[PDB]
């Protein structure tokens, strides 16, 4: 009824402060959320992003997003998560 | 020094497709395109559940408008 995809999405940011998903896909109302082919993510499970002290620069891999998963891209970025 | 800047924990990817029910609607939040990818509004439901939505939508403004 609200849609399986209008559900807000985890991120992180680096130091540009500027935000980037974490993983490609969620349940939303039930349902599978899946983010576009191609969309930048960190390619961070997310058991882990829960658990992360909040404003802790950590060492994020990064990816892109293709079919539901955030296909790593080798390289990394310091990436911190919000209060 | 510790940071002072705030980041959020989550972003918007897409947003909902009719207006919702004014009955159901409980609080708001918005998402900012400075740091979000594109900027939103979060409506947070009577049962906590949350809902992204256009800041461009008419009806939307007027909602948040009406919770105030």
């Amino acid at each position: 009824d609200y849609g399986t995809d209008t559900c807000p999405f985890p991120v992180l940011a680096n130091k540009t402060n500027k935000a980037k998903f974490v993983g490609c896909h969620q349940k939303c109302n039930g349902g599978d959320q899946k983010l576009t082919d191609g969309t930048a993510c960190y390619v961070v499970e997310r058991k882990v992003w829960d658990r992360m002290t909040p404003m802790l620069w950590y060492e994020c891999p990064l990816g892109e997003c293709k079919n539901g998963v955030c296909e790593d891209l080798r390289k990394k970025e310091d990436c911190r998560k919000g209060n | 020094q510790p940071d002072s800047v705030s980041i959020p924990i989550t972003c918007c990817f897409n947003v909902i497709n009719k207006k919702i029910p004014k009955q159901r609607l409980e609080s708001y939040r918005r998402t900012t395109s400075s740091h979000c990818p594109r900027e939103a509004v979060i409506f947070k439901t009577k049962l906590d559940k949350e809902i992204c939505a256009d800041p461009t939508q008419k009806w939307v403004q007027d909602f948040m408008k009406h919770l105030d």
